[PDB]
């Protein structure tokens, strides 16, 4: 019964209690806000090819 | 109208973006084929003539966005 | 001994596929420690996919992940693998910023590459969190020490 | 949701404060080996009337009981740690920086000189808070030492 003197908690159960959650990448905040601010650029810039300024305030000609 | 639009928007702001783009593309495409299966009716030719005129507006703005759409002057 | 004639890190198989032949040898499938050993072989094969993908961008597709699992690359070799692809990285970003859809995205793919191509920005967990990487060392030094107390008792 | 996120960020500050006041290791309390009792009375299989194939199943349920009682002792640590930090979360500072979004007024537009300084704030957090100053050799000094060896003829 030498196995009953070994630590009963497995090496697996250490690696799933220490590494419980997949950690958040540093770059996943950049490349997720950048793709969402690229829609703020598109709609709201005045130099974009798809501005909403002629759709929401139609021009007086 | 202010209360309807604020109710429509807050129902729409609670959706994920992938749901929104395919709810609207389903509604846009279903409404085109209601104008395309309409054989020769005057409202259906005028419907699809205005879809061609919206796509002119989006294309004329893409050519010069600080100018706007191009009018004949 | 069979599979246990060579150490845990010192075979020719990858460590996840060596844990499988040690656990199949020491235990029968009935056992608890067979089940906890084959689950550990999944946590290590998960770390070998995340090491293959991290080094796929440098050493190719035949990356030989066994060499870098056993002996990881030093902070100087992480530097010289940054610099040996930087000319094709600064030219890929310039070919992508030219064909980005808008001048917001064109600045965003150069500002990200201006940070990502600098080798001083590589996050070293041992430099960042020194108490963490010593304690991640004493998770494997304490797993070995429990196998060395079992042989001193024997 | 903004208040739930300010509550969570104040809670994770309370966890970091009362774990750095107690000066504890980072991986210690997430390791369930540290909540295991090694001085348990360790039941002897020679006093439990086992038949031939019954001893490894006895060993598995002495282990998996003692492992479940270490996990459930880790849960009792963290459930008592939570109420210790939730008490200090209620008395906290709540002066956090805000997420950098591009400034958009009510009827106005968004300048690209503000979309770009927002993107600078995203790529200034991609640098690590403590980094190795891994030196690239510039071409301004890698040629001033290459031709100095080429003037000698190397």
């Amino acid at each position: 019964d030498r196995v009953l003197s070994l630590p009963a908690v497995s090496k697996n159960q250490v690696l799933e209690n220490v590494f419980h959650t997949a950690p958040k990448a540093p770059v996943e905040h950049l490349e997720k806000m950048v793709s969402a601010n690229s829609k703020v650029y598109d709609a709201l810039n005045l130099q974009s090819k798809r501005v909403l300024i002629w759709q929401v305030k139609p021009a007086l000609f | 109208i202010e209360a309807e639009a604020a109710s429509i928007l807050d129902r729409h702001l609670a959706k994920p973006v992938a749901q929104i783009r395919k709810e609207q593309a389903s509604a846009y495409a279903s409404l085109l084929k209601r104008a395309e299966t309409a054989k020769g009716a005057k409202w259906a030719e005028k419907y699809l003539e205005d879809v061609k005129a919206v796509q002119w507006f989006d294309a004329s703005v893409a050519e010069a966005p600080a100018s706007g759409p191009k009018v004949a002057a | 001994l069979g599979p246990q004639m060579e150490a845990l890190g010192a075979s020719d198989l990858l460590l996840s596929e060596q844990i499988r032949v040690i656990t199949e040898h020491r235990y029968t499938p009935d056992r608890l420690q067979y089940k906890e050993g084959m689950k550990l072989a999944d946590k290590i094969a998960a770390q070998e996919a995340a090491l293959k993908e991290e080094l796929k961008v440098i050493y190719g597709d035949n990356v030989d992940v066994k060499h870098f699992q056993a002996s990881p690359r030093t902070p100087v070799q992480q530097l010289f693998d940054s610099l040996k692809n930087a000319a094709a990285n600064k030219e890929r970003a310039a070919k992508e910023a030219a064909a980005a859809a808008s001048p917001y995205l064109a600045y965003a793919v150069t500002k990200k590459q201006e940070v990502q191509a600098d080798p001083s920005n590589i996050p070293f967990d041992e430099v960042l969190y020194p108490q963490l990487s010593e304690e991640l060392l004493e998770l494997e030094l304490s797993d070995i020490r429990e196998d060395e107390i079992a042989l001193e008792k024997a | 949701k903004k208040q739930a996120t300010e509550n969570l960020m104040k809670l994770l500050q309370a966890y970091k404060d009362i774990g750095d006041a107690k000066s504890e290791p980072l991986l210690k309390n997430h390791n369930p080996r540290t909540f295991e009792d090694r001085d348990y009375p360790v039941p002897d299989f020679r006093t439990q009337n086992l038949k031939a194939g019954d001893v490894p199943k006895f060993f598995d349920t002495v282990i998996s009981t003692r492992a479940s009682a270490a996990i459930a002792s880790k849960d009792k640590f963290w459930a008592g740690r939570k109420t210790e930090a939730e008490a200090a979360s209620a008395k906290a500072s709540a002066a956090f920086p805000r997420v950098a979004v591009p400034e958009w007024k009510k009827g106005k537009t968004v300048s690209i000189e503000n979309l770009n300084t927002v993107t600078d704030k995203y790529a200034a957090a991609l640098v690590p808070k403590r980094k190795l100053a891994l030196p690239v050799l510039p071409e301004g000094v890698k040629k001033a030492v290459e031709d100095f060896a080429a003037s000698v003829g190397q």
